[PDB]
């Protein structure tokens, strides 16, 4: 004719948030972004 | 911008202590090398808050010649992706690199709790980095680390090893010497009046602590300003203004560990020309000769138990015992019971017992016994282990204590034998006092008792109020004397 | 600056296992090419903290000449989950390199704790990470890891299995020899003075541990500083280098050294033994020579003891009248076999919280194995049964929390695990009977009423703690009461010893305080119940069984 009562307890979280190795970045300098309509990007030559 | 070094009374004890500990060996190399003896490397101050410990540590390291190196407990620990603990190496790297240096780690409790306590990642990351760079100190290099904390048992265990944390010094509360001492550095640049007298302040004030008493000054120049305005010529501080401020003030006692020296005389308890006799051999003889046990080789009883009829027993029986000492009273009652489910049962408990020996002189009184121990101890007991966490403390801290320093316990309730028989184990309460009920011969001396601060007509017989008393207690003198004060005002009314 | 065998002490014959077991597969690995069978990789040291156990590591690496590296606990914590495994493998390549080499590890408790209690991420990362590593190495380098920690049950069951880590080696306390050799290595640069004993100071901290000791003299080196501060003050800044050589620690420093200090590993009982004798008690001579005949027997001929098929007498039981000595020889029964002996009571060790509850019978199991021999004794038999519980009718049982690990294991272990557990009840009609069986108590040791004539040696061994009166007074102290044994005895004493804080600010004992101490003579143990068990000490043979 009896109860048992207890209650609980929690922790969240926490966070760092590190990211970007240099292996991405250096890929990520390295490509195109696209340009407008007419704005070619040229050759060049010389030195015979 | 700093404070000097005599700048702090009442903690002259402490201050002997520290000074030939982190000031002595930092200045000199020497007597060390040759005595062979290395410097010990790490000190904890611990106490209650508003003691001192944030405000001694910037003292007796500013007019010494130091580096102090200063980190703050919650700024710590706040960063991101990691980067708290090159904080702490680059805190000892730069420390060590212009010896001599001191790191004083201030709120160290903010950063190392238990392991039972963690929370997420980060905190155990930061406590294992602490323990392996402080034993990188090994070599010499005339790095001091100061420690201070406010609570002793929610830090990390592993702190106190050999070389980490070895030495330990504790601020208590100061005395009335000791309260009147601070006074002194806190009335220096106040524009003071004639009025005022600082040693009756010092012994109103017992339960104060050195933050409450910059409260006391501060509050009464406050006051005083609130009178003085209208179309800065003179601002002496007056007596009433400091005696307004005790009484709409409070001292540190808000709900917290109790700190007060409420005590009766005698002849307060009617009576008693038989049973006086009985009480003088408890407090006040392991105090005045404490060479008659040690000559002997005999434990002194330090817990007496006390049971008795209603009306009087538990307070006024038990505090008109110890009129000689007058220390602080840390008692448990009735709201300091299982608050919190889980860790809050004892803990709380914890360091009302080892601080016992610690803060030596300290009476703690027990009361409410059938509200602790009652189903728990019995033959049935507690089946689940939801809340059998209270019997088992109270037993396992009597054979772990022994009489070292000056402790004192007193039980008492209104059922003696609704408390586990493991509380009446021999060792311990091998003293019983009985206090029994009062007689027609004290029954009289009650009702001149608590009649004191009366307008009381002596032509009248209080002996025929208590000669109609046979089954009624003191607290029926009460009753019956409560209703003669009724009608008393009344008359004027 | 490197460390040898002289540098450390008092585990001189602790030291010696660990001795033999290191250095055979590093010096000499022809015998494992003799016998064929793989000789350990993994030891693991275990104890009290500050015992030395860092120390040791340092001193068993430099000696033999082999490649030294150090791996400390709470380092490969402070980093994060990615350089930590990093690290790990790279101390364990360049040590096959440098074969024999020696992996020392530190503090294990922090990195491999109990997992079950914190199903977490982390208490699976960097341990699994080790395991597939260290049963994952096969190249006949002949390499051994070293573990320490503080406790041999805190740390993650799965690491104590066959070729990962199999030999514990228990580190115990010094002692008295053992400590005195401790202080004489700090010491050698300490300038002491000619009064300090040696002997002296081993003999003053009975359960000091080696970092006690140190600390002891650091600081009464101290007070040797404070002694003479008013002589040189601190203003100064070393000008005064003359009268530093005047500088002794004299041996009542180290008595005030004492006065201030405490034992920090002495939460727990003693782990050696207790040393009280059966001449400490007067009389009881017809039970000295019974039980001559069945604890030490089997000890001294474990041949001849059990080719005859008979079963080894585990248990033992102290009963008759309640209170009569026999919670006086609580201490008294572990000097006759002078074997390890830890006492247990049910308000002492039983009543912690839920999970601590048990292991303080798995230390005395492992007392059974890793330190044989042990000795194990239950007082109070009838306090225990409300614990244990009742059973009523003709169907019933002890549904307790604590008899299933102890009745399982205390079968299991052969006579060689040196087990023997002592009872002492204060009632026989107040014993549960599912505990007892045919097989555990089946040695009957009566205790009859301690020799109420012959009282008077009882007492005569208890008063020698305190100087008395030469002129005593032993004619009827204890005769007249025929219920009060030695323990209530001390009654009679703290009546003649509590007016010595009265009458004061002379005598202190006088012939009074035991001829007027007799109008107390009471019995709190009538002889209605002792004549109930002098009949059943004849006749318990017809009643061995359920009760
Ligand atoms: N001798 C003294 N003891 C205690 N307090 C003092 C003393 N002298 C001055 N005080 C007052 O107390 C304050 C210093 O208290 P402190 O900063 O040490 O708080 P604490 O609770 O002791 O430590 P923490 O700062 O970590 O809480 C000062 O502002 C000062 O006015
Ligand atoms: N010498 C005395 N004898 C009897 N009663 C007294 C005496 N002096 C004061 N009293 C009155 O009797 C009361 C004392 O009662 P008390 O507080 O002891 O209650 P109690 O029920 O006995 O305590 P407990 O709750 O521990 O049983 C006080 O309120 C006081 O006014
Ligand atoms: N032979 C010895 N036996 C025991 N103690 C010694 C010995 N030689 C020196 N000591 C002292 O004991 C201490 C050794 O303790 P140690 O540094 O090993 O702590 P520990 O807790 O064992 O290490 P860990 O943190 O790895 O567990 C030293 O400070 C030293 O003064």
């Amino acid at each position: 004719q009896i109860f048992v009562k207890t209650l609980t307890g929690k922790t969240i979280t926490l966070e760092v948030e590190s990211s970007d190795t240099i292996d991405n970045v250096k890929s990520k300098i390295q490509d195109k972004e696209g340009i407008p309509p007419d704005q070619q990007r040229l050759i060049f030559a010389g030195k015979q | 911008n700093e404070v000097g070094y005599d700048d702090i009374g009442g903690c002259r004890k402490q201050m002997a202590q520290i000074r030939e500990m982190v000031e002595l060996p930092l200045r000199h190399p020497q007597l060390f090398k040759a005595i062979g003896i290395k410097p010990p490397r790490g000190v904890l101050m611990y106490g209650p808050p508003g003691t001192g410990k944030t405000l001694m540590a910037r003292a007796v390291a500013n007019e010494t010649g130091a580096f102090f190196f200063l980190i703050n407990g919650p700024e710590v620990m706040s960063k991101m992706a990691g980067e708290s603990e090159s904080n702490l190496r680059k805190a000892f790297e730069e420390a060590e690199k212009n010896a001599p240096a001191i790191i004083f780690i201030d709120e160290i409790d903010s950063i190392a709790p238990k392991r039972d306590k963690t929370n997420g990642e980060v905190e155990r990351r930061v406590v294992s980095q602490l323990l392996t760079l402080m034993d990188g100190m090994k070599a010499r290099s005339n790095v001091v680390v100061i420690a201070a904390t406010n609570r002793p048992n929610s830090i990390d265990p592993a702190l106190r090893r050999f070389g980490r944390f070895d030495r330990e010094v504790d601020i208590g509360i100061p005395d009335a010497t000791g309260r009147l001492e601070v006074l002194r550095i806190h009335t220096k640049n106040m524009k003071l009046a004639d009025d005022v007298d600082l040693e009756a302040l010092a012994a109103e004030t017992h339960g104060y602590v050195g933050a409450d008493i910059a409260s006391l000054c501060s509050e009464a120049a406050m006051q005083q300003i609130r009178e003085k305005m209208d179309l800065l010529d003179s601002l002496g501080v007056t007596m009433d203004n400091f005696r307004f401020a005790l009484g709409n003030s409070n001292p540190s006692a808000l709900r917290e560990t109790v700190v007060e020296s409420v005590n009766v005389t005698w002849d307060d308890v009617g009576g008693l020309d038989e049973i006086k006799e009985e009480l003088k051999e408890t407090v006040e003889y392991p105090v005045l000769h404490p060479d008659q046990y040690t000559k002997f080789g005999l434990s002194p009883s330090k817990g007496v138990l006390f049971y008795g009829p209603p009306g009087t027993g538990k307070t006024l029986l038990a505090k008109a015992v110890a009129t000689e000492v007058s220390a602080n009273f840390i008692s448990v009652k009735g709201p300091e019971l299982l608050s919190m489910w889980y860790g809050e049962s004892e803990s709380n408990i914890r360091d009302i017992f080892d601080k016992a020996r610690a803060a030596a002189p300290t009476v703690v009184f027990l009361d409410q016994l059938d509200s602790i121990a009652k189903a728990r101890g019995g033959s049935l007991g507690d089946a689940g282990g939801a809340s059998d966490r209270v019997v088992n403390q109270l037993l396992t801290e009597m054979d772990g204590m022994n009489a070292k320093k000056n402790v004192f316990v007193i039980g008492a309730t209104n059922r003696p034998d609704q408390i586990d028989p493991a509380i009446l184990r021999p060792g311990r309460l091998d003293q019983l006092i009985y206090v029994p009920l009062p007689d027609e011969n004290a029954r009289l001396s009650i009702l001149n008792a608590q009649l004191r601060k009366t307008p009381l007509e002596p032509g009248l017989e209080l002996t025929a109020i208590a000669k109609a008393t046979q089954g009624f207690s003191g607290a029926d003198l009460l009753y019956i004397v409560q209703r003669a004060a009724k009608y008393a005002i009344k008359d004027s009314i």
